[PDB]
DNA sequence: CGTCTGCCCGCTATGAGCGTTGCATTTATCAGGGTTCTGGTCCACAGTAT
């Protein structure tokens, strides 16, 4: 292949490969797969792609784009990079440079939740006006495809349309504005919009590249925070004051939508598992909620730096 | 084997009256007298005693290949084989030429009002089947290459042009595939008639149903009389499909093909047929035979069969 | 191929006044005569008793093939099938010009591929449907063959040039395939005509959407009176989303095309029908009707008993023998005859020429091993045990 | 094929073969050619077909339809045989049954008779209604497809589908476009309809199987007709009275449609030639116009009988 | 004005390009097993009541 497009600012590599067949008139997905990759066994994935390296070979002459920049700038890897830990981050980085697709998901065990959900093609109708008036092109953006938030950190809700990524495995699809215009207002929650705005600057932060704590650092950080905060039992939780603060900060409907409904009655709760000794990595949502409810005036990067340094 | 020209002999049973296929077969024999026809033994017992040791060892090595002695359980099997072979030919009578006029006369008479009821024709439903079960080493094949060795294999009929293949024998494979059972039929039919069925039918890409509907068309041109399937144990979920299709294939085969079918297996192969009433109804259609080893005694006194087997 | 020239009758029904297809069919019998027509039995002879042992033992083995004794349900089935066959030709009269309008509607169904189109609105279908379910060994195949053996199948008409096919029988493929049910039809059609349609239609590269139309058109070129499909339970073991479209096509054909359809199946085949037709149910017979023995059981046993070839035979049947006969067999039709035949053959083989209870017990224990659990479950009478297994009574 | 539909009343074999293809659902014309005929290279001929042995073989089980009935009942032959001669007629009847397509056309000169055959399909609105009421079918008719006069004898004129038979030489086509109906009330003259009605009974004529005069008989009969009309002179012809009679009977504009115009100036006209020595075969129209002009007391069969007398 | 000289002319054989066909290959479907993964479960220990 002779003319592989450079990725736009804040774009997933899926959109770049999709445009690399619109720019040259390739219609059948098998021909595009045989040209770009050389195999017909590859699977299209939005977020955390594999088979990288052949993409870096096409962009070789433009010296800037290498495998590290593609991994850390045009994927969803920085959301999972710090929370997993130093042990598996390097293995996942090594694995994404070769032909192991599902092994990367297995190594990033937080993403290894077996079957996923909400694979419909999302978009934000307000950002597309800026995309068309600035570039002349429309493309998938990393803000839209957060793992569990169907919200835009600057405008609000996302307009879904019912086409699934897994509907056609080998097809790369590119957004078209004539098909796109199906905007209708929906219900909006300001608390989740604020959460999305809080969680957005993590993506474009260089600190997440080289800084990641471990499990015992996490539990020491949590126990020191609880002891200094003062709403604790004898080396244990009050189980009421922290939950009351969480309910004050966020409504029950928001947690029900986020699939993290609080369960006071049962002994097995995600918050309780967070407090107790860590045994497995947790998602970004739980850490973000804990940080926001317990540290109401500190940014994400500085909070992670405080958790990791000590 | 080989194309033996037919010579007809009358049969004393009324139902077998005028069928060339039934009459060309060897004559009926009594069950007691037929079991004694299978006996064989070595003729070198005293004349070859004084000779070199290597020749004597070479002679001794042929004992388990030419020594056969019938027991009391062979006469029942011989009777069942004879009845199964001869009774499946009644519906395949080739010599009829007055059917059209008789049928039309009956139709006219039932239409005018002279005759009230009539019966034109009726199709045949299902063929007899038998099951033989016993432990390995008990002699389920040595005792059946000799029951079927008193029949010709291929018989040529002068007035007609049919080559009556009296019987046919095939074996299952270790894989247990359902497509290698419909592919040994053509090979065993080619190794006897010297024909070219495997190239014409087997090698082309055909489904199992289409290739099973072709096995009942070349088993009708040649008036095949019996089909023996050996080592049926190897279908015990060995490979190639699920249990339900593995059980449906046999039922459809028995329903479709017109010839009788005999099955031989191991005591672990009754779990296949002991699953639903259709399979147990078709496997035991003409009785089921279970074989057991020789016992020293039955009631106090020692068995005479053991004495006669360990003395001859 | 019983190709016989046709002669036209004079029916009394006003609806069948000028239809050649209905007039060419043999006249319908009464309730009394239809039962007498179906009855058949082994002839036997006075001198057959005194012959050689082998000559007799080869004659006992002819009992199951040449014996039939119709019960009450067979007359009802015969009447229903006769009405279904005769009453479907009134919408396909060739003299008026109603068959020649179905054939024009069916050409565009081949061209378009959609089986709901039409050109003449006046064309109508007048066909019905039937369903039959019963436990194994009841006699759902031999009784159908005996009923349909009255009609002459292929009939040739002289004023026209058609060859009416009164009935046709096929069976479902074991694999559940959708392309094999449409090929068994062609095979069975050119077996009963001598033609070659499988090479015309099956060999060419056709999708199912057009084979299902070529099948239906060639079923109307020859005026096909009735189509019966045996072993319908094989449809369940098909590809996902494949069992439904044949179930829809078999009811499209009756409603639109006009070819009557009959289905035969095992009680395992109700789960693909009730979950997703007129149903008639068959069950094994029982001794006790309300509080007294059922006359049909005694009739069947007494008619079977007169076929013995034993030299020293009991004159009449004892009560205990009948009780043991019903206990071992448990009423199913197929096991009764085989048990009788096997017991008689052992009677000849042993030397004693009289059937006793111990002989019946010995033959049942030794020679019928694979069928033991099902009959034992039916004998237990526990609903949980009978509900176990498959292909047993509902 | 297994069963071949019997021909209807007054229908060409082309329609019967098309219906045979329709009934059994054979869409590809090549497969229909394989099923009906042995080979794939037989052409579809509308009017005067060949290969008429296999069709009679297909209809063999019926005791009615033989080759001879197919020649005269379902073909345009009856209006060619009486005007060509006995030897040529017998050779045509013998030869058209077997495998010969160009031979019969070359021998009868039908291709030479009309440089442009009326290959465009026809359709009669009123006849189709009676066919639908009676038979439930629509089929081509022999009255529609006259060689040069496109007028239905019973009523009006004929509309044209504008599709040509020569577009596909191997396809048999059936009239089934939901009986496409349109109004074309324009007519040239009722004399054309009268002439069509006059020539119509010639198609169904039992006596037309054997009547076929010779060239000498034709010229002596025409000389006798010139004598008994009295419009003849010594060793010449009147050359004007016959033209006046034809003009009275037939309008010139009407004759323009028939592609036959009288030319008094030049001596190649057919009106003088039909009274002169006969050296080449004449069509049915050239005789029929003279018949209607000079001798209207007799029909076509009676005129033929008198000429052969 | 008719047969020979020109004229017509239907016919026939040939080759390059386009449209169609049968076989082998790829693709899809389904059952079975399995092997680690993680998700809830019970046991022993620290701190509190008589
Ligand atoms: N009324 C009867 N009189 C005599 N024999 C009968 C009668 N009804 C059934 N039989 C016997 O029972 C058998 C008929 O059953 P089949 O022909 O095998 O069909 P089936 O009962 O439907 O079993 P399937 O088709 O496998 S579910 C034959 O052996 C007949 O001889
Ligand atoms: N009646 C018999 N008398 C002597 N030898 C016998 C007899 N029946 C079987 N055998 C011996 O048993 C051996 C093995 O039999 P085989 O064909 O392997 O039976 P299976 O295949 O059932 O094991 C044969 O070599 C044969 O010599
Ligand atoms: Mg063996
Ligand atoms: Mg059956
Ligand atoms: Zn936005
Ligand atoms: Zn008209």
């Amino acid at each position: 292949m002779r003319n592989f497009p450079v990725p736009y600012s804040n774009e997933l590599i899926y959109s770049t490969i999709a445009r690399a067949g619109v720019y040259q008139g390739i219609v059948s997905p098998k021909q595009l797969l045989d040209e770009v990759y050389g195999n017909r066994k590859v699977v299209a994935t939005l977020g955390l792609p594999s088979h990288l390296g052949v993409i870096a070979r096409h962009l070789h002459q433009t010296g800037r784009y290498a495998v590290q920049q593609l991994i850390y700038e045009h994927t969803l890897f920085p959301l999972y990079a710090p929370f997993v830990g130093k042990e598996r981050r390097d293995e996942a980085i090594r694995l994404m440079e070769y032909q192991a697709q599902g092994a990367v998901h297995l190594m990033l065990g937080v993403a290894a939740s077996r079957v996923k959900s909400d694979n419909r093609f999302r978009y934000c109708p307000d950002c597309v006006a800026l995309q068309l008036n600035r570039y002349g092109e429309a493309f998938w953006q990393r803000d839209w495809y957060l793992p569990a938030l169907p919200y835009c950190p600057k405008h609000g809700a996302l307009v879904f349309f019912d086409r699934a990524v897994d509907d056609h495995r080998h097809q790369f699809w590119a957004l078209g504005h004539t098909e796109l215009l199906s905007d209708y207002p929906k219900d909006s929650l300001s608390q989740l919009t604020a959460l999305a705005a809080y969680i957005a600057p993590l993506l474009d932060a260089p600190r997440a590249q080289e800084l990641s704590p471990s499990l015992e650092q996490w539990t020491l950080f949590y126990q020191r925070l609880a002891q200094d905060l003062g709403l604790t039992k004898s080396k244990h939780i009050r189980h009421d004051l922290v939950a009351e603060r969480v309910r004050q900060t966020f409504s029950d409907e928001a947690l029900e939508k986020l699939d993290l409904k609080l369960a006071e009655n049962k002994d097995t709760c995600w918050l309780k598992s967070i407090f107790r000794k860590h045994r497995k990595a947790f998602s970004y949502l739980q850490h973000s909620i804990v940080w926001q409810a317990l540290l109401p005036k500190l940014t994400v990067i500085e909070a992670l730096q405080q958790a990791s340094a000590l | 084997a080989t194309r033996i020209q037919a010579v007809y002999r009358d049969t004393g049973v009324e139902a077998y009256r005028d069928n060339p296929f039934i009459e060309a077969l060897p004559p009926l024999q009594e069950s007691v007298n037929s079991a004694a026809s299978l006996k064989s033994s070595l003729q070198l017992t005293s004349s070859d005693l004084q000779k070199s040791r290597v020749i004597r060892a070479h002679t001794i090595c042929r004992i388990p290949d030419d020594y056969f002695q019938p027991l009391g359980t062979h006469l029942l099997l011989s009777e069942r084989i004879s009845v199964m072979i001869r009774g499946g030919y009644v519906g395949r009578n080739p010599k009829t030429g007055d059917l059209q006029k008789h049928l039309q006369n009956g139709y006219e008479r039932v239409q005018t009002g002279e005759l009230e009821t009539f019966r034109f024709e009726e199709a045949r439903s299902t063929a007899q089947s038998l099951l033989l079960i016993g432990c390995s080493g008990s002699g389920k094949t040595t005792s059946l290459h000799r029951i079927l060795a008193t029949y010709p294999q291929v018989i040529y009929h002068r007035e007609l042009n049919v080559e009556q293949v009296v019987y046919l024998k095939i074996d299952c494979s270790h894989n247990g595939s359902l497509k290698e059972i419909c592919l040994n039929f053509f090979r065993a039919l080619d190794r006897a008639l010297g024909s070219n069925y495997e190239r014409r039918y087997g090698l082309k890409r055909h489904g199992i149903e289409t290739m099973l509907a072709l096995m009942s068309q070349i088993a009708n041109a040649h008036a095949l009389g019996l089909l023996v399937i050996d080592e049926i144990q190897h279908l015990s979920r060995s490979r190639s499909g699920g249990s339900q299709e593995m059980l449906n294939f046999f039922v459809t085969m028995v329903n479709i093909i017109g010839v009788p079918v005999m099955l031989i297996g191991t005591p672990k192969a009754r779990e296949i047929f002991e699953a639903d009433l259709r399979s147990a109804r078709r496997g035991a259609g003409f009785g089921a035979i279970f074989w057991d080893p020789i016992q020293q005694t039955q009631r106090g006194k020692p068995n005479q069969e053991w004495i006669a087997f360990t003395d001859n | 191929a019983t190709r016989i020239q046709a002669v036209y009758r004079d029916t009394g029904v006003e609806a069948y006044r000028d239809n050649p297809f209905i007039e060419a069919l043999p006249p319908l019998q009464e309730s009394v005569n239809s039962a007498a027509s179906l009855k058949s039995s082994l002839q036997l002879t006075s001198s057959d008793l005194q012959k050689s042992r082998v000559i007799r033992a080869h004659t006992i083995c002819r009992i199951p093939d040449d014996y039939f004794q119709p019960l009450g349900t067979h007359l009802l089935l015969s009447e229903r099938i006769s009405v279904m066959i005769r009453g479907g030709y009134v919408g396909r009269n060739p003299k008026t010009g109603d068959l020649q309008k179905h054939l024009q509607n069916g050409y565009e169904r081949v061209q378009t591929g959609e089986l709901e189109t039409f050109r003449f609105e006046e064309a109508r279908s007048t066909a019905q449907s039937l369903l039959l379910i019963g436990c194994s060994g009841s006699g759902k195949t031999t009784s159908l063959h005996r009923i349909l053996a009255t009609y002459p199948q292929v009939i040739y008409h002289r004023e026209l040039n058609v060859e009416q096919v009164v009935y046709l029988k096929i069976d479902c493929s074991h694999n559940g395939s959708l392309k094999e049910i449409c090929l068994n039809f062609f095979r069975a059609l050119d077996r009963a005509l001598g033609s070659n349609y499988e090479r015309r239609y099956g060999l060419k590269r056709h999708g199912i959407e057009t084979m299902l139309a070529l099948m239906s058109q060639i079923a109307n070129a020859h005026a096909l009176g009735l189509l019966v499909i045996d072993e319908i339970q094989h449809l369940s073991r098909s590809r996902s989303g494949g069992s439904q479209e044949m179930l829809n096509f078999f009811v499209t054909m009756v409603n639109i095309i006009g070819v009557p359809v009959m289905l035969i199946g095992t009680p395992k085949a109700r789960e693909i029908f009730e979950a997703d037709f007129g149903a008639i149910f068959w069950d094994p017979i029982q001794q006790t009707q309300r509080g007294k023995p059922n006359q049909e059981w005694i009739a069947f046993t007494d008619n079977l008993w007169q076929l013995q070839l034993l030299q020293r035979k009991d004159a009449l049947l004892s009560d205990e023998v009948r009780d043991v006969w019903y206990e071992l067999s448990q009423g199913v039709m197929d096991i009764v005859v085989k048990l009788f035949v096997l017991a008689q053959l052992r009677a000849l083989a042993l030397g004693n020429e009289r059937i006793t209870a111990g002989l019946l017990r010995q033959v049942y224990q030794d020679e019928l091993k694979p069928v033991h659990p099902m009959l034992e479950a039916l004998r237990s009478g526990i609903p949980e045990r009978i509900a176990r297994y498959s292909d047993l009574v509902v």
